[PDB]
This record gives structure tokens, C-alpha cells and sequence, in this order.
RNA sequence: AGGGCUCAAGUGAUUCACCGAAGCGACGAGACCUUGAAAGCUGCUUUUUCAAGUGUCAGUAGCGGAACGUUCUGUCAAUCG
């Protein structure tokens, strides 16, 4: 299955207040590197005054980054970048299949 | 807090074990230990589950489980139990060839 | 007689493990009693690995 | 500077 | 001669002396193998725990491993095609 | 009575297999364990333990049957009727002159695994102490016991 | 990064190129090969998925060539390999190199004031298996 | 324990396999400690990155380290509504 899947991302953050220092540093620090690596993303990096900071992606996947730090916020962006649109549902079976065989499945015949 | 993230797991319980707390905490404080016993228990529960198949679908071809595995380990087929069971399940002809190869020891 | 400590009977498939540890310590003291000097007189690879 | 002080 | 010893059968239930003696040489967990020059301080010292560890292998253990590699090494493929 | 002996095969799934165990008159337990397998579907590869795919296995001629030693007149069957005091007991000679089917039916019942599919397995088992059976027109596979009978002999 | 190379190959894989567009993912599905990764086997045909365990040195939209192969089987044709590779190739590809789920361990001793709580996650790589060779078909 | 076992599925002796545990391994994840390497430290030697550890990592009482939250109050004639 060849396609990109994270079809859009947001980094909502603040500009006044000590909470969003980590995400602000993240902004100038490692946005451009990841972005130049990933053109397929629509990384629209808007703001939201006075509110505790978070990230969002494709559905809706939200990740708070309050009182966090850039070295980790980079990973917490690359998570979302690798991710699907999945909801977290504990694995059913490790190898999904619609065709399990070439020989016929076992019946009264050998 | 925990006071509601219990009432998140509690879905499905019977009695007042789903609404009230002083009872929810109990059927749930077990409802985790059982899951510990089975994330240590399924890995083995399934183990025996596998052999039974191979056992049956080879005893169909004469070789008994012990002879089968003996022959295969000795002539170096490091295929392992899960996929041996899946071929037992889904591949009568290749599995039959396997049984013959392991009869090519004893 | 109050608390029932059962008596496991020594059975052929336990005799199995008996003779197992027997042949094991046999090799063990065998190579030790060989080492009555700093020599290497013990035939290579006495089983030690079929121990199972 | 009144929200930075530590020990 | 260079004997190579290797713990087996476990250490949870044992006389304290053997645990300390086993520990003194260096075996500290099951299925571990250490190597010493015998010198009659080790042959004796670890003779107190021959019951505990079935094997106190000599310098010909390499041969056992040599055989293992051959057993585990690759050989030409088999084709059936019924 | 064709009706009263043809059983409830109108209840199971039919579409898997019909197989015939005819004890040649040899031995209870060595007939039995073989049954408790075949009549538990653990003998074919596609086993899965939350279901009944037990094949139809049909035993024949329980009159001609052999039980060694002299248990026949020694091992009774015991059963308790609830009413205080009582313990209704019946030797195997009695049981065999009564109905030599019940014997093996009860035996395999006890051997089968102790779960609530046990009755729902015996719902896939039928018996005639003859060779005469009306379950012939159906696809009939007579069965052979394992080739594992050395039969040690004594003076 | 040749330590990375060797490490992947002793994990039985090797990361080839990226992929702009080649039109793989055909429906031809008549062959099965028994491929092993790092103490975790899987029987496979063309197009299946397989979850994995942090296939370490790869990333989005990569074609791995897992050098391990245990047995190739067509209709009744059994190139019955002995674990090492007789030149068979298993070309596969990564998507969704991301986490799985929260799983709760919580241990308690029936009457001891000891109620340790915890948390845990695991990240995995859904290999969409694509190609296989060494067969009759 | 029962089914039921002499047509051993019993006993005494010899031989192979197999199964089998949260053991030990295989990948993989963390925490601390060790080992380096490299920094920075001003101390010129404590303090963070990495990487290597068949290093370690059951626990009451009890003890040491780190963390979450809550009400208030400075940061705030600030900021959101």
C-alpha cells in the first residue's frame, strides 16, 4: 500500500507565558528540518494565545506538550509523522490475511 | 482520577460492581490481575494448542509427535512450532512431504 | 496425620531424572579425578549436552 | 525578575 | 587443563555455604558458564558443589561447541514438489 | 425401533463425517480412549478447542466384547439415589446381561473432558450391540485402530 | 553506518531503496514462503501484512529484503530450505512505523500494603509483504 | 482422582524421543550501577550524550531518592472569556 497517510498537522501553542517555552523553542529549532524531510505533510503551524500548548494531526489526534521540552517534542512530532489515522485498539492478530493458503484448507480430502 | 478511570474499565461487570465505587474497585482489582496471569499464560496456553494440530495431522501420516520433531531437529529444519502448526492447518501436501522427510531419519 | 503430606512414589519416569543426575555427577567427578595434575586427559565432548 | 528564582 | 564450570539446576534452595561458594567463584545465575585455571584451589573449592552443578567441564568443551556449529550450520536445500 | 434407535442426528451438524468403530470383542479401555479421541475431534488437524467437530463414530457388537482379568464379577457400578441410606449397586455381569451398550457409553462419558460440551458430544455417538445398523446409506467409513498392538504374552 | 548494515542483516533484513512509484501490490497470490524475523516467524503470501518489532534501521516507504527464508511452497512444490538462504528473496515494504496500545500491569499481594501501578507501550512496523521468488507458480 | 488398566496402562534392570515454569535464552522496551569514548565541567576533575555490559532490576515492616495532583498567594492594572 503506497501512500502517505498523515495528511495534515498542527502545532497549537502560545507566545506569552512560561508554559509554552518548550514548544516555542521547538518551533524555530526543528520545524524546518522535519519539514524539508517531509514535503508530503501539511504542517500548518498556527497559534492560539494564552492556551496551554498541544499538537494535532490526522479524524483527530491530539497530543499535549505542556511543560515539555524540544529534544522530546521533536520525537513527539516524528511519532505523529510516522503514524496512521488509527485509533489505539489493542492488536487482534499479528498477521492479517484474506488468502491463507495455496493448497486447499484441510477437509476430508488428502 | 482513578475514581473515574475505574469506571472506564468497569464496562460489562454485573451487579452493583459497575455503578458504585467501593465495589467497583474490587471486581476491577481482580480484573487486572487476571490479565497479568494471562499475559503470562497465553504464551503457554497456546503452546500446547499448537502441538495437538501437528500431532493429529501427522499421526494421520503415521509419524507421532515425538518421532516427527526428533527427525526434524536432527536433520536441521529449524522451522518452529507456530508455522509448523499453520502448515498442518492449511497445507496438506507440503506438510505431508515434511512428515516423509522426518520419517527419513527413524 | 492431620495435614496430609502425600508420599510421592519413586516411579520409572523419575528414575529417569535420578539416573540423569547420576551420569551427570559421574562425568563431573570423572573429569575432576582426571585433573590430579594440570593436564587435559578427558576425551573431547563427553555428552553433557544430551543432558535433558 | 520575579518568576525565575530558585535555590 | 583449564576447567570450565557452568551452573545448572538452580540456586534458590541450597545450603548457605554452597550459595556463598558458588557466588565466590562467580557463577551467579543459572545457565551461566565461567572459566578458571584449576590449580587445586578451584578443583577442591568447587568440588563442594558438584551436587549443585552437574557439569564442571574441562578444556575439551570447545569440541562440544564445535559440534554445535556443525549441527546449526547450513546445508543444501531440499525440493519435493509432490 | 428404527425411530427410537436412529437417535437425534436430526440435531447435530451432519456434514462432516461418519466413521465406524467395531470392537472385534477385545478390550474396553483400548476401545475407549480411541473413541474419546475420535469422538472429540482431536485427531484431525483443524482442531480448535471451543467447539464440537466430533465426527460420528459408531461402535458395533458390544455383545462380542472382551474385558480381561476377572473384574467382570468384581467391579460394580455404584450410584446414589439421594434418598438417605441408599446406594444402588450393580455388578458388571448384571450390567452386561442387561445392556452391554450402557457400559461403554458410560465409560467414554467419564473419559471425555469434564466440560459442558460432553453431553453435546455424546449427542454425536450411537450404538448397536449387533453388526446390524440402519446408518448404512450414509457415507460410511469403517475405522482401523492404531497399528500399535504388540500384545505381550504370558505362561 | 555499516554497523547498522550488519546489524540489520543479522536481524535478517536489509534496507534497499525508497519508492516513488512502481505499481507493485499485484493480486497474484498463489505462493507461500515461511519468513522469519528475530525469533518471530510468519508464513506469508503476496500482499499480506505482518506486524513486527521495531525493525530498527528502516523507516517509511522502504523496501526490505529479509534474507531469511525457511521454506517455499507452491501448489505441491516444496523448495524445502534449511534455514540459511538459497538465494530466495522476499521484497517487502514498510508503512505505519508507529505505536500499538497501552497495557496495564498492576501487581498486588493479597493482604500486603503493596499496590504498585504502572504503564507500558510498544511501537511496531506493519510490513506490507509484496514479493517472493524461488518458486514454480 | 476417576475413567478404567493382566491383551499392563504393574513391578526390577537397560535405551531413545517428547512435553514441560514468569528459569535461561531471541528480538525489543525502560530504570539504576558499571565500562569506556567524547564533551563540558574549573575541579582540571565533577557532570551529561553516546555506546558496551551469559551487569543488575521478587518484597512486609522499615528506610533513602524522585514525581503527580488540589485550595490559596507573589509572578498579574498580565493573559484568556
Amino acid at each position: 500500500r503506497g501512500v502517505w497517510q498523515l495528511k495534515k498537522l498542527v502545532v497549537s501553542y502560545c507566545n506569552w507565558g512560561g508554559s509554552s517555552r518548550g514548544i516555542r523553542a521547538f518551533m524555530e529549532s526543528e520545524l524546518p528540518a522535519l519539514k524539508e524531510k517531509n514535503p508530503q505533510l501539511e504542517v500548518i503551524t498556527e497559534l492560539s494565545r494564552g492556551q496551554h500548548p498541544y499538537l494535532k494531526g490526522i479524524n483527530e489526534r491530539v497530543v499535549c506538550v505542556k511543560n515539555m521540552d524540544p529534544e522530546e517534542v521533536l520525537l513527539n512530532a516524528t511519532r505523529l509523522r510516522n503514524s496512521l489515522g488509527r485509533k489505539v485498539v489493542k492488536l487482534r492478530t499479528r498477521h492479517v490475511t484474506k488468502h491463507p493458503s495455496v493448497q486447499g484448507t484441510w477437509t476430508t480430502a488428502v | 482520577m482513578n475514581k473515574k478511570e475505574i469506571f472506564k474499565l468497569a464496562k460489562g461487570f454485573r451487579g452493583r460492581a459497575k455503578n458504585c465505587i467501593r465495589i467497583a474497585r474490587e471486581r476491577v482489582e481482580k480484573a487486572l490481575q487476571y490479565s497479568y496471569r494471562d499475559r503470562r499464560n497465553k504464551k503457554r496456553e497456546m503452546r500446547g494448542l499448537w502441538i495437538e494440530r501437528i500431532n493429529a495431522g501427522s499421526r494421520q501420516h503415521g509419524v507421532n509427535y515425538g518421532n516427527f520433531i526428533h527427525g526434524l531437529m536432527k536433520e536441521n529444519i529449524q522451522l518452529n512450532r507456530k508455522v509448523l502448526s499453520e502448515l498442518s492447518m492449511h497445507e496438506p501436501y507440503s506438510f505431508k512431504a515434511l512428515v516423509d522427510v522426518s520419517r527419513k531419519s527413524f | 496425620g492431620g495435614l496430609l503430606w502425600k508420599r510421592i512414589k519413586l516411579t520409572p519416569t523419575r528414575k529417569a531424572n535420578a539416573k540423569t543426575r547420576l551420569r551427570r555427577v559421574w562425568q563431573n567427578e570423572a573429569v575432576l579425578r582426571a585433573c590430579g595434575e594440570s593436564d587435559a586427559p578427558n576425551p573431547p565432548g563427553a555428552s553433557n549436552t544430551k543432558s535433558s | 525578575s520575579l518568576n525565575d528564582l530558585r535555590d | 587443563q583449564s576447567l570450565y564450570i557452568t551452573l545448572v539446576r538452580g540456586l534458590p534452595g541450597t545450603r548457605k555455604l554452597h550459595r556463598r561458594t558458588l557466588e565466590a567463584m562467580g557463577l551467579r545465575r543459572c545457565h551461566r558458564t565461567v572459566l578458571h585455571s584449576n590449580n587445586s584451589s578451584i578443583r577442591g573449592m568447587i568440588d563442594q558443589v558438584k551436587r549443585m552443578v552437574v557439569v564442571e567441564t574441562e578444556e575439551m568443551y570447545n569440541a562440544r561447541k564445535e559440534a554445535e556449529a556443525n549441527h546449526k550450520a547450513l546445508r543444501p536445500p531440499l525440493v519435493v514438489s509432490h | 425401533l428404527k425411530k427410537a434407535v436412529a437417535g437425534i442426528k436430526r440435531i447435530n451438524l451432519d456434514g462432516l463425517r461418519w466413521r465406524v468403530f467395531d470392537a472385534r470383542g477385545q478390550v474396553l479401555g483400548r476401545l475407549a480412549s480411541q473413541i474419546s479421541t475420535v469422538l472429540q475431534a482431536k485427531d484431525k488437524p483443524t482442531y480448535c478447542p471451543n467447539r464440537d467437530d466430533g465426527d460420528i463414530c459408531i461402535v458395533l457388537n458390544a455383545k462380542e466384547i472382551g474385558f480381561t482379568g476377572r473384574k467382570l464379577t468384581d467391579k460394580f457400578y455404584r450410584w446414589h439415589t439421594g434418598y438417605i441410606g441408599h446406594l444402588k449397586e450393580r455388578s458388571l455381569k448384571d450390567q452386561m446381561a442387561k445392556d452391554p451398550t450402557e457400559v461403554i457409553r458410560k465409560a467414554v462419558w467419564r473419559m471425555l473432558p469434564s466440560n459442558n460440551l460432553r453431553d453435546d458430544r455424546d449427542r454425536k455417538l450411537r450404538i448397536f450391540e449387533g453388526g446390524e445398523h440402519p446408518f448404512g446409506d450414509k457415507p460410511l467409513e469403517p475405522f482401523v485402530m492404531p497399528p500399535r498392538r504388540v500384545r505381550e504374552m504370558r505362561p | 553506518a555499516e554497523k547498522v548494515e550488519e546489524a540489520e542483516e543479522i536481524g535478517y533484513k536489509v534496507m534497499g531503496p525508497l519508492k516513488p512509484s512502481e505499481r507493485l501490490f499485484k493480486p497474484y497470490e498463489p505462493v507461500f514462503a515461511i519468513v522469519q524475523i528475530g525469533s518471530h516467524q510468519f508464513k506469508v503470501s503476496n500482499g499480506d501484512s505482518i506486524f513486527t518489532e521495531k525493525l530498527k534501521f528502516c523507516d517509511i516507504n522502504d523496501k526490505l529484503e529479509l534474507t531469511k527464508v525457511l521454506l517455499l511452497g507452491s501448489a505441491s512444490q516444496t523448495i524445502i530450505g534449511r534455514p540459511i538462504l538459497p538465494d530466495a528473496t522476499v521484497h517487502a515494504v514498510v508503512e505505519e512505523h508507529a505505536l500499538d496500545e497501552k497495557v496495564l500491569i498492576f501487581k498486588k499481594k493479597r493482604r500486603k500494603n503493596y499496590r504498585r501501578t504502572r504503564g507500558h507501550r510498544q511501537e511496531l512496523t506493519k510490513l506490507r509483504i509484496t514479493d517472493i521468488q524461488g518458486i514454480e507458480k
